[PDB]
């Protein structure tokens, strides 16, 4: 939504139904900035899952502030479902929740009315107070699966070899230069393209083509020789033949090197 | 192409048109103009003897790089090169192309060979359409004896009755 | 005309001027010149 700020005509008002104002009574919601490692961030980021469906439990102990998740059994069995919710800062100060959202476009001393500002919809959805890093408990029966695939991480290769050609080689070259295969690709086909139109244009005769060429003078004075002869379909030779007779062409002016009209039929 | 011709590596022209987009008739009436120029330029200056290097044909040189394009062994270039050189003795296919002569040679000696490769390969593989190979191997079925290396089939290597029928 | 060996298939071949070197049997373009029929005398110290 491309839009100009410092707008002093409250065109605001007109384009702008909703307020550009940031909301602000959100901001006392407690948000937990939790960080987390790849196979649940992956479960957990994804758009095609999160429909509101239940995740877990936590459990907060107060004897020594131990957080821990207890997640469901519905998603995985190899991941574990017991975290130790780690608080790498048991106050967070200046760490704010803020959203963006699209807005209803439809319905010294000195200043320049322009800033090129885009305003969007914006609310404290909350603030931080809790930094908190999810890792698995050491007594879970799966986190020994999450150590093979933290291993199997580092161990696995993603990039696969050059492909080696095993047939015979002449078999490989009977496509490459010297080759009967002619191309029976279409791509870039310009001379293919260009060379099947073909402009032909008959010697309808002198009265006729001059009056066609006064009335595209009344349409319009100043014609181009590739403009006109499209529009009348004539010779190149032939139609030179009239209008030098007919008009005159121009060779310094702003309009150069279009034929206009003699300016003794100008005036009529 | 006179260049290909003169050190006896001649390619052919569709091979030259698969590089060059070359209108063939003025092509072949380029051709003949610097043929003209250099038989001129040869005889004004150092004369030189012609020996089968500017030869229309010259299907023996294209039988070794379309046995390469098509991955055959040795001994079925070797048998098609001997073909060929004996289809020039056949006044029925002596009028065609030296390229569909040396298809034809290239694809009796594959069946000949038990090679596995389909006619229809071979016309994919160097733009001789399949009814014109099947065509040459028909009317090449009736000169059997001829055509096929003597000492191959004295050998055991081959053998007459591997030639389909017609 | 001249005897000449195939670099592996090892077989003897006759070449003349105009026969491209190649070999009949292999078809490897390396050929050997054939040893000297002539006797070689060599001083035994
Ligand atoms: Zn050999």
């Amino acid at each position: 939504e491309v839009f100009d700020g410092n707008d002093i005509e409250n065109n605001e008002t007109k384009v702008y139904e909703e307020s550009l104002d940031l909301d602000l009574e959100r901001s006392n919601r407690q948000v937990w900035l939790v960080r987390l490692p790849m196979f649940l961030a992956e479960k957990w980021r994804d758009r095609n899952n999160l429909h509101g469906q239940e995740l877990g439990k936590i459990r907060i102990n107060k004897d020594g502030s131990k957080i821990t998740l207890l997640l469901n059994e519905n998603d995985n069995d190899s991941i574990p479902h017991e975290y130790d919710l780690e608080l790498t800062k048991k106050v967070v100060e200046n760490e704010y929740v803020f959203t963006e959202q699209n807005l209803k476009k439809y319905q010294r001393d000195r200043y320049i009315p322009y800033v090129k500002t885009i305003p969007k919809k914006t609310a404290i959805v909350g603030t931080v107070c809790h930094e908190c890093q999810v890792m698995p408990s050491m007594n879970d029966p799966n986190y020994h699966k999450i150590v093979e695939q933290r291993r199997n991480i580092v161990k696995l290769n993603n990039k696969e070899r050059i492909t080696t050609l095993d047939e015979t080689v002449g078999v490989t070259m009977s496509h490459t230069g010297m080759s009967m295969r002619s191309d029976n690709s279409n791509f870039l086909k310009v001379g293919r393209e260009k060379a099947k139109s073909n402009i032909k244009s008959i010697r309808m005769p002198k009265k006729e083509i001059l009056d066609y060429l006064f009335k595209l003078f009344d349409e319009y004075d100043y014609w181009s020789l590739k403009g006109l002869k499209e529009r009348t379909r004539q010779p190149e030779a032939h139609l030179k033949e009239c209008l030098d007779k007919v008009a005159t062409l121009v060779k310094k002016g702003p309009y150069a090197f279009k034929y206009t009209l003699r300016p003794e039929y100008k005036k009529l | 192409l006179i260049g290909c011709r003169r050190a006896e590596v001649a390619r052919t022209f569709k091979e030259i048109q698969s590089l060059i987009h070359v209108k063939t008739k003025e092509f072949g009436k380029t051709l003949n103009i610097m043929k003209n120029i250099l038989r001129g330029k040869s005889e004004d200056g150092f004369l030189k003897i012609d020996t089968d290097n500017m030869s229309g044909a010259q299907n023996l040189t294209y039988i070794p790089r379309f046995c390469s394009h098509l991955g055959l062994p040795m001994q079925v270039t070797t048998s098609a090169e001997y073909t060929a050189k004996k289809c020039k003795e056949i006044k029925e296919i002596a009028g065609k192309s030296p390229i569909t002569i040396a298809v034809v040679s290239i694809y009796l000696n594959i069946l000949l060979f038990q090679i596995p490769i389909t006619a229809a390969k071979v016309g994919q593989t160097l733009q001789v359409t399949e009814g014109t190979i099947k065509s040459g191997y028909k009317i090449l079925y009736e000169h059997r004896d001829k055509l096929v290396d003597p000492q191959l089939i004295a050998n055991g290597v081959v053998s007459l009755d591997n030639l389909p029928g017609v | 005309t001249l005897k000449y060996i195939c670099a592996e298939c090892s077989s003897k071949l006759s070449l003349s001027r105009t026969d491209a070197v190649r070999c009949k049997d292999c078809g490897h373009r390396i050929l050997l010149k054939a040893r000297t029929k002539r006797l070689v005398q060599f001083e035994a110290r």
